[PDB]
């Protein structure tokens, strides 16, 4: 079959690499924009996240393979640098391609990349300082982290709720949040808003007037296999088949209901006294109006529709045990929630299980009237938290906003590699690949990239002042000053995926078809 | 170019690819055109004149090429032929062969100067062991078989069949008659073909052979005061009149009568200017001729510019139209001026032969000129293959035996030298087998058979090939030991001249 | 037809490379010859930048425009046109890269100049002041001829070069419009390059054996008619007056045998013997029988001279010019300690040689008489102007890129402005410098990178000027090597490179119309 040979085998690779990469430069930093990718769903995705648009819909390329490979882990490792991980290699390549365009080995030009990344990783290790887990210190990062991920006003509006999520951690060890992400979504009258709630919240509740609003002593009966059955941990069968069967089926349900609500109410009677202490059954299916009423007059707080994953964080928050039945139970299995509350904002009834015995979780209620809003404003949350958590997860952090960028480039002293130009050339595209971070930011504003960038060097060419593109104005700033800082996980890891994939290019000297 | 700009027909493909092939096809023609061969190449002139030759320049002169590649080099074979006889048919093919090794080196990606010099380097090395290849020298330029041994070669180097008596008759033409000490004359030695008899019947009349009719009575004296004239008699009459014949009638009878004694006047004034022979590039005039028969002035009814040339050349003559009583300027040179019949045609003969003014004019009998021409082609070379103007020519093996000698030598050195220089010097000693491949074809065998043995004969300066069955299986002839030898000289030239261009012709990408 | 701005600049810069690239060895011994059969449609051979330009009918304005300013250096140096084109387009390569990324075409053109200076300042800084001796000029001779021809060919050439200018250095004339007398001769080989401290006389006298070896040359360069003419000529000519023709027949040879006796007496006055050689040279025809009288007197009386030759005769000999030979003092005619009347081929080319106070020195070359014989004549002749610059400048620096890096270094080693703005220009500017060795080294050998990091680190380590082995690709101390840049040559083409590269960067449209 068809074999692509030599520079033809090289071209479409670097061609589909850099060009599609060049497609993406509307973004990466608050001076970047959102980028619209409509998936097969007809969904409107306006995103500044690089990790996102790769996998969703990307013009068919063999090169579309390795790009989806690396920037995945970039969102996986850090959560940021993903919008960053795009723009490095093309610069590196466009610069490196010259040497090959000048007839030098992708082999030897590989070897300067590898050699150069060290002293930048060194520089990263050098130019970083410990940027403490203090929320305000993380704010400046969370401020800036979401910026490279998304729009400032969106990067900003989350930064409040963002670090608070990573603030409630138990000394959790993750670079990212898991349980601090509890995504509640409401159709709102404000497109961008998020309600940050500590601990788990349940998707839907069940409200009843006799049902206690805020339960400070809450013995949590997690519930399943609902009132439609009679003391069964297994869900039984139904006959709706014939219009007559539907009639004779649903009447016995009351008794099936009656059993469980009974089993429920007397379970409150054991542990809680009669109504004396608050009580909560959480019925993770619907709550039948009798038992909805009958548990309510009981003093029980009966909760409709908690998720199986809500079930999962449920018994950890109250520190209790889940039950798949409504039925009399050892009191230990009833979880004690120092707070069970249920909050109805509009249509949705948000159960607040608070004073979570494990505050492994917090809850983010995502707002928007519109999908793309509700879609996107959720997106910024998800990457940024993962990113921003690195600011708390790593006491070390490292300056963002270009401050460090021109430095390693200045310090690289490409002639210092003297061996061939195996290194000495591959370091040249390297300092170039370094500065794409100030470029696009200096780019996206007025002037040029260089016009500001050439300041940034000549500015930091006065050494020790770590200067970079002021994130929005495309003009100089010192990123160490404001605290605009990219995660120790952002900047350290990023070079790794960058150096290897552009190398993978250079190691492919042939593509058969 | 990419632009609208400049001027080039070489470069890129052309330099590498197309010039080399422009450096190929004609060398490809010359391969069995040189050396012992049965190859024959038909040619038509601007005359549309059908003719066959294994000589190049004849073929060359009418060949036009948009490239200089084929174009420019042919001067070298001429620059060669300016120096000597054949070996010229070898000159270019030597280049073209060794050339296309470089386009391979260009495929192998060797730099020009890197490709260039190793040849040049070894071009010395050739010239360096080239004297080590002197297996003999030229003893008696008076001797026939001393000389005939050689002359057979360029003829052989032209064509295989007729070489022998040619090599004989050419020394029987007495290349002897000159010292060839630095004094040798191919104006005094001319090949003049009688159309008639045979070519084995072809003679050599020492003294100018003019097949042109000896007109009327022979020379007044044999040290001939010679009047060579482009138009000595154009007629003395003008008949323009009332009728341009008669109107006043007696006015006619004047000039047709008064014309002829003006031709007498001129002819008497040929006897009066003193010419012992008058020579007419224009026509003879009969009354004049009759007067020149009275005055016994030898005449030539009609004279080729070629005639007039050699006439004007050697006599010291000047061919002039004369409507006047003539003036000797031409005067004499030749101290015996005769009439011969060779092929039984009147041969105007001029001989002063001094060993220095010595005229030995080959007179070719034959029933075909194309015959006597492709003959004269090799005959052109043999005399000037004989013409080295070293009485001692340091005779080196004929036929190409010296080739394989240095094939081993210089590539063995080409081995020894290092670098990219190697194949430069290595391809060099590989340039030989081309003709040992070329004539091996017309011989009827592959060159490996040839060359493996031409290698396995190793250092000989004898064992070689050509058109022969000895050239077939044995890959052995005596291209020394049989009497086929070569002057040391043209070797140096056939070597050097082509090496220069092959180097040079590539370097120009324009 | 029109192309705007960006589209305007492409045709400019795009036209440069391939054009430019052909010259990538036009310089140093590695320089590759180029043959026009196409220039007028005629077979030729050339290496020079400006010359090859004009030679080819060159259709593109890009090709067209520099040849005009490339004429300047070839006027000045004669070479480095063999060079300058290379930095120019590589410079053109640099500026676009900005505008490619985007940048204003002004500021890049703007940023070349302090660059054009700080580098030119480096020229002041790098320029190696050398005290010119024939040897220094020998290696100056061969560095321009290596650019031209074989260093082999540079050899026999070098002699006459540094020797011809050697007698003009006497004249203390820093330039040579004399001792530029060159001669070509019938030969099988263009190898022969001959040096006549005097002249060489093209025309032979219609009479041979007059004085075939003129030892003492007493030269009256004479317009004189010693052929008035011998027969009926009236004013010297035919006419419509018999009455005048009837009077004008006799005085002819009388006016001639006058000038015969005017030479006869002159000869014996100049000589009194045939021992001391003697020469008469007519700008016109002479009677051979005049000559016959004179040829037997010990003169070589010559005719139909070329007024140009008369000068160098009148000058290098200190010769003289009259319309009447009269008699003149023996010394009253200019002199050449020997005259050698010389036939190669069929024509005697008389060497009036060691012409007393030569201002002119004649360089003969014998050759196949092809554009080969041309490719040698041009070759020496710009080196003549090159080596002439070494008379001009006391500063000659080596070539082979020994200059470039160290020059390209500083302005790159530091932003000379410490502006990105200028460095935009400068980095564009100071970069193109390296084109010459880096291709030549790679033309001859290994990738530029090594030699570059070599020559840089070398210069960085040395500061000694180290330059390519132009057939290897390895840097060698280029001063000692002898490949040498006149501080004249390099500085000019530097200016030449940049001074054009700006407003041509500034062509933001071109309409085809006029």
């Amino acid at each position: 079959a068809e074999v692509a040979r030599a520079q033809a085998a090289l071209a479409v690779n670097i061609s589909a690499a850099r060009g599609l990469q060049d497609v993406l430069r509307t973004n990466l930093g608050p001076k970047g924009t959102m980028k619209m990718l409509v998936s097969g769903a007809g969904d409107i995705k306006l995103t500044k996240d690089g990790n996102v648009l790769l996998h969703e819909m990307q013009i068919q390329h063999p090169t579309a393979s390795l790009i989806a490979k690396v920037a995945t882990a970039q969102d996986d490792i850090t959560g940021d640098g993903t919008t960053s991980n795009v723009l490095i290699i093309g610069e590196l390549l466009k610069q490196a391609d010259l040497y090959i365009s000048e007839g030098l080995h992708p082999r030897i030009i590989t070897e300067g990349f590898e050699a150069a990344k060290e002293k930048a990783l060194q520089f990263l290790e050098e130019v970083k300082v410990s940027r403490e887990m203090d929320r305000e210190t993380l704010i400046d990062v969370a401020r800036t982290s979401l910026r490279t991920k998304v729009h400032a006003e969106l990067a900003d509006v989350l930064t409040e709720a963002v670090v608070d999520s990573i603030l409630a951690i138990k000394k959790q060890d993750e670079p990212i949040d898991l349980f601090m992400i509890e995504i509640m979504e409401m159709k709102h009258k404000s497109e961008t808003d998020t309600s940050l709630i500590r601990g788990l919240v349940l998707d839907h509740g069940a409200r009843h007037p006799d049902m206690k609003k805020r339960v400070e002593d809450a013995y949590i009966l997690t519930c399943n296999v609902s009132l439609e059955y009679e003391k069964t941990e297994v869900n039984s069968g139904f006959f709706y088949k014939s219009a007559e069967e539907r009639e004779k089926l649903v009447k016995a349900e009351r008794k099936f209901i009656e059993d469980r609500v009974k089993k429920i109410i007397e379970l409150k009677r054991k542990v809680c006294g009669d109504s004396d202490k608050g009580f909560v059954v959480i019925n993770q299916k619907g709550i039948d109006p009798f038992s909805l009423d009958a548990l309510s007059k009981e003093g029980i707080v009966a909760l409709r529709r908690a998720k199986r994953r809500n079930m999962e964080r449920l018994t950890l928050a109250c520190g209790g045990v889940a039950l798949n039945s409504f039925d009399d139970l050892s009191p230990d299995c009833l979880g004690h929630a120092g707070l069970v509350y249920e909050y109805t904002l509009g249509e949705e009834k948000f159960t607040f299980i608070e004073k979570c015995n494990n505050p492994r979780s917090v809850t983010l209620l995502i707002k928007g009237p519109n999908k793309h809003t509700l879609t996107q404003i959720k997106d910024a949350v998800r990457d940024g938290l993962r990113a921003v958590k690195n600011a708390i997860d790593d006491g070390c952090v490292v300056p963002g906003a270009g401050a460090v960028e021109v430095a390693m480039a200045e310090a690289l002293i490409k002639h210092k590699p003297s061996v061939k130009g195996r290194a000495q050339l591959g370091v040249q595209a390297f300092a170039d690949a370094l500065l794409i971070i100030p470029k696009v930011l200096a780019q996206n504003s007025g002037f040029d990239l260089q016009e500001t960038l050439v300041k940034i060097q000549a500015e930091h060419s006065e050494s020790g002042q770590l200067v970079g593109v002021d994130l929005n104005t495309g003009e100089p700033m010192v990123a160490a000053e404001v605290g605009v800082w990219d995660n120790y996980c952002v900047k350290k890891q990023l070079l790794h995926s960058c150096t290897v994939i552009a190398t993978n290019i250079l190691l492919v000297d042939e593509i058969m078809r | 170019m990419l632009k609208e700009g400049a001027k080039h027909f070489s470069g890129l493909e052309e330099a590498v690819y197309r010039n080399i092939q422009a450096c190929k096809e004609l060398a490809q023609t010359t391969r069995t055109a040189y050396g012992p061969n049965g190859m024959n190449k038909m040619v038509i002139n601007h005359l549309e004149k059908l003719f066959v030759t294994n000589d190049a320049a004849t073929i060359l002169r009418e060949l036009e090429v948009q490239h200089p590649a084929a174009k420019m080099i042919v001067m070298a074979s001429h620059m060669q032929e300016q120096e000597v006889g054949d070996g010229t048919n070898f000159v270019l093919v030597f280049a073209g062969a060794l050339l296309e090794l470089a386009e391979e080196l260009l495929r192998i990606g060797l730099s020009v100067s890197e490709v260039i010099e190793g040849y040049e380097i070894a071009c010395r090395k050739a010239h360096e062991i080239l004297p080590n290849l002197v297996c003999c020298s030229a003893k008696n330029l008076r001797d026939i078989d001393e000389v005939s041994s050689l002359l057979r070669t360029s003829i052989m180097s032209k064509q295989y069949g007729n070489e022998v008596f040619l090599a004989k008759l050419i020394a029987q033409a007495c290349v002897s008659i000159f010292p060839d000490s630095g004094h040798f004359n191919v104006d005094n030695i001319r090949v003049c073909k009688i159309l008639g008899s045979g070519i084995s019947s072809s003679s050599v009349l020492h003294g100018m052979v003019f097949k042109k009719e000896t007109e009327g009575d022979v020379t007044s004296v044999k040290d001939a005061k010679i009047a060579v004239y482009s138009c000595p008699f154009d007629g003395m009459i003008t008949e323009t009149k009332g009728t341009v014949l008669i109107k006043t009638a007696e006015e006619l009878m004047n000039f047709s009568k008064g014309e002829e004694n003006l031709m007498d006047a001129q002819v008497k004034a040929i006897a009066d200017t003193g010419a012992n022979v008058v020579v007419t590039g224009g026509k003879v005039a009969d009354m004049a001729l009759h007067y020149a028969n009275k005055y016994n002035i030898m005449l030539v009814r009609l004279n080729s510019k070629w005639d007039l040339r050699r006439l004007c050349k050697t006599v010291g003559a000047t061919a002039l139209p004369r409507l006047t009583p003539p003036v000797l300027e031409e005067m004499g040179h030749c101290d015996s001026v005769y009439l011969s019949e060779v092929g039984d045609t009147q041969v105007v003969v001029f001989k002063h032969e001094k060993e220095d003014g010595a005229i030995s004019t080959i007179v070719l009998r034959g029933s075909t000129d194309n015959l006597m021409d492709d003959i004269e082609r090799a005959v052109d070379d043999g005399v000037n293959t004989f013409k080295v103007l070293t009485r001692d020519k340091r005779l080196v093996p004929g036929g190409g035996a010296t080739e394989i000698e240095l094939a081993k030598q210089i590539t063995s050195y080409g081995e020894t030298c290092p670098g990219l220089e190697q194949y430069a010097i290595k391809k060099f000693a590989e340039a030989f087998e081309a003709i040992p491949r070329a004539l091996a074809e017309n011989s009827g065998v592959k060159a490996n058979e040839v060359i493996s043995k031409l290698y396995a004969v190793h250092q000989e300066g004898n064992k070689n090939v050509g058109l022969d069955i000895e050239a077939e299986v044995p890959a052995v002839k005596d291209m020394l030991e049989a009497g086929i030898l070569d002057t040391y000289l043209g070797k140096y030239w056939a070597i050097k001249l082509a090496t220069n261009a092959a180097v040079t012709v590539l370097r120009v990408d324009q």
